[PDB]
């Protein structure tokens, strides 16, 4: 029959376990139906015909596939379903050089390490959090992420011969349970020359 | 008397397409008593279009769970199997151990390991099986849990068309209760 | 009695090469029966100069198959192994690979996946993918039952230079017996 | 009689960190009288601090030796476990490695090893592969043992599995040897 709201909203985690609860929708016996999926390629999600909740199914869930998910169920003797999948970060960084100083010159910028993640941009999930391997035992430079462009920016702090250096690329956040025993440190070198 | 079959090669019994009454999978469970310990021996083919069309995507997790009661028969109800295991010729003796496997982390409770997925062209894409004992009570009679999952991750899919799932044969080995 | 040894220790009785008609590896097979499946070992290791040098490339393959007859023993006239397998103590039917779990001819549910390593002599670790393919075919009309092996390997740079000698490391799986 | 245990789950046995008086890690060994061969497992499991924190580390490794002797007990004294095995229902030669197939040498010898591989879940639940070198006899210690079973859990990872302090607990390793007659 008539159901009790207009849209429902709800949310589920990306690579979640199977039948995990994805949220629960009522209405004024009551058999709920899903009748129509906007995509459909995948039976992603599975609805409780006889309570009304949805569980996610065996086949598991990616956001970096397909973004949010619209399916319209049907309660029998309609109304929208829009799931927002929350994304995880199960996705190493990579990295697609050279460098030109000069002599004593401080606080200038040397070059532009770019970095391409494909997680959800904006989060801590893309951000690449830099850090160093072998070549700042002086304490020579300092990294950075730009947080607009996703950009490794070095930059001279004590003033100055080929002082190459290697960075080593992470998130901002934890890798995924996944994702994680399966990322080994590759240190990305990078030749400086000063004139 | 120490194996506990379902048949070498058995009809369908089992579930997997979560919401259907018929049995559409069949498994073959063959646990044997040795000495202090029991061999096991698990398989899984399909036997509808649902898990046959499982593994046209990247990342399929299957779940298989066997609730057994005191006694030593799986209740058909609950559990993912539909028919119970039957000796060769009670069945408390092939039951995990509760003083070595206990109820309440408790990553005590876990036997992990690898099978392989031959694909239809052939390509040997690995599967990785984990084995979960008790750890945990669905109700007031079960008494032994069993779990599996065989959990795929790839970067492409195994096929583009449906053919069959038959995942190769996994050994393991726990500790029984007498 | 429950066990078909090859031996504890054995001599040469395998061969490798495709046209040798002498024996030039040894094969260390030990099946036991328990309950209701069958359990294994298996075991190679070079005893010539051919299978020594196979491990100077990156891609190899290593071939054993055993064509048994309707009673349990080995033929030798048509197998790679050149040796019949005789028990411990004292019809070794009941030691075979089913035809009922595993039948003859698609047909994916003969194979037995593993992995076994072989240790390499400057010190590194490789590891070596097994394939143990049951029944699936018939050689002849005289055979009954088969079961094959393969140790493959697929590494980017080679285990050894010169010439070493091959052993891997013990390779355990189970089958369902043949009442 | 066909089974060797240690207990189902015993208490503390095992001796990690070498120069240590009492025990510091449990230990569960089930040698199985199967036929011709042995059914093995093993399941380290930490019962100290020392043992907890060795996986804030990623290049460890836990190394395990076990001397028995002629009639097939464990010495207590130069061995890692301090506590002989038992029986199921309590001499015990006949789950002993045999000398035939995995014989010692004294001068290389690679074909008395047993790799294998168990699984670390980590805090987070993060499965972090070990790496186990089950080394049959292949180097006499003194002039008292007579077969030598040794275990090595590896791990080289690129990452630390744990940074607070958790339970040690390995996967339950299943191996097979040709047992002495």
């Amino acid at each position: 029959p008539v159901f009790t709201q207009d849209v429902f909203v709800g949310s589920v985690e990306e690579l979640s376990a199977a039948h995990t609860l994805v949220m629960k929708i009522n209405a004024t016996k009551i058999s709920y139906r899903i009748v129509s999926l906007e995509p459909a390629y995948p039976p992603v999600f599975y609805l409780n015909k006889d309570t009304g909740e949805i569980y996610t199914t065996s086949v598991t869930l990616d956001r970096e596939e397909h973004s949010s998910y619209t399916l319209t169920v049907e309660a029998r003797d309609q109304a929208q379903v829009q799931i927002r999948i929350l994304d995880v970060n199960d996705n190493i960084p990579v990295v697609e050089l050279e460098g030109m100083v000069e002599e004593n010159q401080v606080n200038v910028e040397v070059t532009r390490i770019k970095v391409f993640d494909a997680d959800e941009i904006g989060s801590d999930n893309w951000l690449a959090n830099f850090t160093f391997a072998s070549g700042n035992e002086g304490g020579y430079f300092h990294i950075e992420t730009d947080a607009q462009t996703n950009e490794g920016i070095v930059t001279l702090i004590k003033e100055v011969k080929n002082l190459d250096f290697s960075v080593i690329v992470a998130n901002k956040a934890a890798f995924h349970k996944s994702i994680r025993s399966k990322y080994k440190p590759t240190p990305i070198p990078i030749k400086v020359k000063v004139k | 008397n120490n194996t506990l079959w379902t048949g070498p090669k058995p009809e369908a019994n089992c579930i997997i397409e979560y919401g259907k009454q018929n049995p559409d999978s069949k498994l073959t469970l063959i646990l044997v008593k040795n000495g202090g310990i029991v061999n096991g021996y698990v398989t899984l083919m399909g036997a509808s279009d649902y898990v046959n069309t499982l593994f046209k995507n990247k990342n399929v997790s299957i779940n298989v769970e066997l609730y057994f009661d005191a006694t030593g028969h799986i209740l058909p109800d609950s559990s993912s199997l539909k028919t119970d295991l039957e000796l060769k010729y009670s069945a408390r003796g092939f039951m995990p151990s509760t003083t070595a496997y206990p109820f309440v982390t408790h990553n005590e409770n876990y036997i992990f390991g690898q099978c392989y997925y031959k694909a239809s062209d052939g390509a040997l894409f690995p599967l990785e099986v984990t084995v979960m004992l008790n750890k945990r009570l669905p109700d007031s009679r079960t008494s032994y849990v069993m779990t599996f999952l065989w959990s795929l991750n790839a970067g492409l899919a195994p096929e583009t068309t449906q053919a069959t799932l038959i995942t190769s044969p996994f050994t393991f080995s726990y500790i029984r209760e007498d």
